[PDB]
């Protein structure tokens, strides 16, 4: 409707729903979240080749 | 008017999100905690360049099998190629030119292309006759297809032309759910290992968290000074990486529902044309509107290595699901398997 | 009297009973609102209690054939553009479209006859040349293929030895010879244009 | 439609109009009623009112509307001539909870919940109330009074007043913190 | 409708008079009820009161002739297709797989039209090479030749020294019925691919 700007009003219940299920959704702090992410990376370290030499034969790149 | 009001209402709602997540904002343990082994810097070589194109690399794409890497050139121009063995699976002309887009399929034999054509062009590899025919092309859309996902083997997502990232069912060739909301063009899109909530980032640097499995948005990350050129999620999902036009990377975290930390970075300038994750998501690696491109640590937020040997911007990356190499889209012509 | 669940609709001379329902492809086609009476329509026929308006049946062919069966295929001989006249006259946007498709075919059937025609280029290697070639993809034809010197391993068998050169006679433009531009696709042209 | 993009032609020409108008005609009437009727009169009359009113509004008016309408609804009727419905003589909270009526009750509070002025003068009056009540208890009645009635009888004094909030003053988390607050005061006058 | 032997269709306003007889070859198709000239199918006109039936006379006419005298002639200047479409319309499967095998002889015939086109690259030194060109089969077309380099002497009498790529303007099948894979097909391709 457009002498409502284009029902722009669309976008402030869009945006009331926003804040709804993001009040909804848990809040996880910061520092928590970095720890999982330093867990998770660290626990992967030894299987991300990217971190270490690999072999003239170990990738199908070298092969 | 009351329009105006509404308005207001709005501009509280998102003081009130903006509250919540700074009650949520604490110090970001990772960067404080850079006693964690150094990430140095990663020396690093290609085993493979993949000459076989002679126009720019615009977007390129591993395949669930991760060997397969279906690098599209602006010129109309598929080379489904053979990371492992430098060869060409498949040299595809494609109906338009500019295709900025290309992904590959979970069946592992289709394919997705997207240009000004307005049209998702999806080949299917392997048929009976043995050439690569044309599964669909997928009309109906009404900007430039600006970025594509596979879905399904019959779903897919297409961030297309003028605020558009719906849904679409492949086999009939026509949206599945339609995705709207933004008020600037679509051409970002990231598959979460999930494979069902894919962040669209907008022209108005809006990275709109969507829920495939409903009609309507899920989270609406911002703190974005630009355009989203590419959204990366993380190896869990659980958060994303995001590079726009601006001189700075960034991470937003679900679990947070705010941007988790920033990858500020002054020794480069040029826009984030592109992000990446490794496999442990511990390297998040940059590709830059100039020609070599970075990793940096997602941990310490220090560089852990460069991507150099390049002689023209990168337009797209793609590491191995092994994690034992990554593709650079670039615009020189060759794509380099960095192992 | 002249109106009932059918409708007899003169359209040049001959006269087509055609229900109310068929004849509209749209609520601002200008068929419809003929449909119903207006106040505004004074020449008509009332000896058989049909309405008068003055086109060609030709081009009213294709029309009412997209109409009644809901797929438009223009008959090779007939003007694609007459249906063209005939929908823009009807302010049918439905029929717009597909007399676009049906022109874009065409133009694809044409593309001998000055109109844009797709034209590629592939890269392939000695080896990958029969499979590429082979496995090239239907609804392509291939023009010409040209061998090089050889940048890397010797004269011969070089990832970049061939080049293949295939084409597509419909053209690769949304539509016809003119297609309606958008800016941030220029923005990204110019982009890569440096 | 006038207003073609903006809300401007609706917006002025008879919105504000209608608004600055239904305040004063609000005024004016509640004025009337308050001088006309008793509590419980001025109560029904006033409902009765305001759904007229709103009725009418929204048969006439935008859903952009209701926000100002809504407000000064609440501001120009139950507002400003709200404190003398509190307490009179022949009627008032005190006054009616001792006569046990409690349909009465509900709607005085029903048509004070839109408003939170209302509730917390609402609050502030059983408050009383109840601290008269309680302190009426603590100090002996008519020839001696059981501790059964006065130390433990606050807990029948409390269960009695939570009936009756419960009844006519419904759940609400003000109403149920003043009330502890003055079972919590009198508490040590046992 | 009026009762007689024979039967006047209105098929697009155009009045087909065709015998009743003939149209009971399919009744599984529209017009065995516009037939019947008790109430099971009832229609009129009100200039001449002829049955009515929303479908084109443009296809109408190789699938009435298909009726009539049981082999479909497709006018080698209307649209195969819309003899396709006029066949589904009154899905007569015979009929289907005739227009289907019309627009694959069109297919082949015009693979130079964005359709099925194949293509092959043989291999072969001047020796064989004048051998496999003379006695190139009838329907391939010889489409270039290619030299390549020869480790031997300079030119000639190296096994590589001549790749021949060679066309076949071939069927397009509309799809539906062909290009089905199988599993083992798949097992082996991938087999192969490496």
């Amino acid at each position: 409707m457009a002498s409502n700007n284009t029902a722009s009003i669309a976008q402030a219940r869009k945006l009331v729903e926003q804040l709804k299920m993001e009040a909804n959704i848990d809040r996880i702090k910061v520092s928590k979240a970095a720890a999982d992410l330093m867990a998770y990376c660290e626990a992967h370290a030894k299987e991300d080749p990217l971190l270490t030499p690999v072999p003239a034969s170990e990738n199908p790149f070298r092969e | 008017s009351e329009l105006d009001q509404l308005r207001q209402e709005a501009e509280q709602l998102k003081n009130q999100i903006r509250d919540a997540r700074k009650a949520c904002a604490d110090a970001t343990l990772s960067q404080i905690t850079n006693n964690i082994d150094p990430v140095g810097r990663i020396q690093m070589r290609t085993r493979r360049t993949l000459r076989g194109h002679l126009a720019k690399i615009y977007a390129m794409h591993w395949g669930t099998d991760s060997r397969l890497l279906v690098s599209a050139s602006q010129d109309g121009k598929l080379i489904i190629w053979d990371s492992y063995t430098t060869n060409k699976v498949h040299a595809i002309p494609l109906r338009s030119s500019w295709v900025m887009t290309c992904a590959y399929a979970p069946s592992g034999n289709y394919v997705a292309c997207g240009g000004l054509d307005n049209i998702c062009s999806i080949y299917n590899l392997k048929t009976r006759e043995g050439n690569v025919r044309v599964s669909r092309e997928l009309a109906g859309h009404t900007g430039y297809l600006s970025c594509c996902r596979f879905l399904d083997d019959n779903q897919i997502v297409t961030s297309s032309g003028d605020t558009t990232c719906a849904l679409w069912d492949i086999e009939t060739g026509q949206q599945t759910t339609t995705f709207t909301g933004h008020t600037g063009d679509v051409m970002s899109l990231s598959l979460a290992p999930d494979t069902r909530l894919f962040v669209s980032g907008a022209c108005d640097a809006s990275a709109k968290l969507w829920d495939v499995r409903e009609g309507m948005c899920r989270q609406t990350f911002t703190g974005h000074e630009s355009d989203i050129n590419a959204i990366c999620f993380f190896p869990n999902g659980n958060a994303f990486a995001t590079g726009s036009d601006d001189a700075t990377c960034r991470l937003f975290d679900l679990r947070a529902d705010q941007e988790l930390m920033t990858y500020s970075h002054d020794n480069i300038i040029c826009g984030i044309t592109s992000v990446s994750f490794s496999k442990s998501g511990r390297l998040l690696l940059a590709g830059y509107d100039d020609f070599n491109c970075n990793v940096w640590d997602a941990l310490k937020a220090d560089r852990a290595g460069v991507l150099a040997g390049h002689d023209n911007r990168v337009s797209c990356l793609g590491v191995t699901d092994d994690g034992m190499a990554v593709a650079t889209g670039s615009w020189d012509s060759f794509l380099k398997i960095w192992n | 009297g002249s109106v009932s669940k059918w409708v007899r609709l003169n359209v040049g001379g001959t006269y087509f009973l055609t229900t109310r329902q068929t004849l509209c492809r749209d609520p601002k086609s200008f068929l419809y609102r003929l449909c119903q009476a207006d106040p505004d329509l004074d020449s008509d026929k009332d000896e058989t209690g049909a309405y008068l308006i003055d086109r060609d049946p030709t081009y009213f062919g294709p029309v009412l054939n997209y109409l009644r069966h809901g797929k438009l295929v223009i008959n090779k001989d007939l003007a694609e553009e007459g249906v063209l006249e005939e929908a823009e006259f009807y302010n049918i946007t439905s029929l717009i479209k597909l007399v676009k498709d049906k022109i874009r075919e065409r133009d694809s059937k044409t593309s001998q006859v000055p109109v844009k025609h797709v034209y590629r280029v592939l890269q392939c290697q000695e080896e990958e040349l029969t499979q590429m070639v082979s496995t090239m993809s239907d609804g392509w034809k291939f023009e010409q293929l040209v061998s090089i010197g050889s940048s890397y391993n010797y004269g011969n068998e070089d990832q970049a030895e061939f080049l293949c050169v295939v084409s597509k006679e419909l053209h690769n433009t949304p539509y016809g010879t003119a297609s309606e531009p958008s800016e941030k696709a220029k923005i990204l042209q110019e982009r890569g244009s440096r | 439609i006038l207003g073609l993009e903006g809300r401007s032609v609706y917006e002025e020409d008879f919105e504000a109009p209608f608004l600055e108008m239904s305040a004063e005609f609000f005024q004016m009437e509640s004025q009337k009623f308050l001088a006309e009727n008793s509590a419980s009169v001025y109560i029904k009359k006033v409902e009765a009112r305001i759904n007229e009113e709103i009725e009418r509004v929204m048969h006439c008016l935008d859903k952009s509307t209701e926000e100002p309408i809504v407000k000064v609804v609440e501001r120009e009727l139950i507002s400003k001539h709200m404190k003398t419905i509190v307490e009179m003589e022949n009627s008032g909270l005190v006054h009616m909870l001792k006569n046990g009526k409690t349909e009465d009750l509900g709607c005085m509070y029903k048509l004070f919940s839109r408003v939170p002025n209302g509730l917390k003068t609402m609050c502030e009056c059983m408050s009383s109330y109840l601290r008269e009540q309680g302190k009426a208890l603590v100090s002996e009645e008519g020839e001696g009074k059981n501790p059964v009635d006065y130390i433990q009888g606050l807990l029948d004094l409390k269960s009695r007043f939570d009936r009756f909030l419960l009844e006519s003053f419904n759940n609400d988390r003000l109403f149920k913190q003043t009330i502890a607050g003055d079972f919590e005061y009198f508490l040590n006058l046992n």
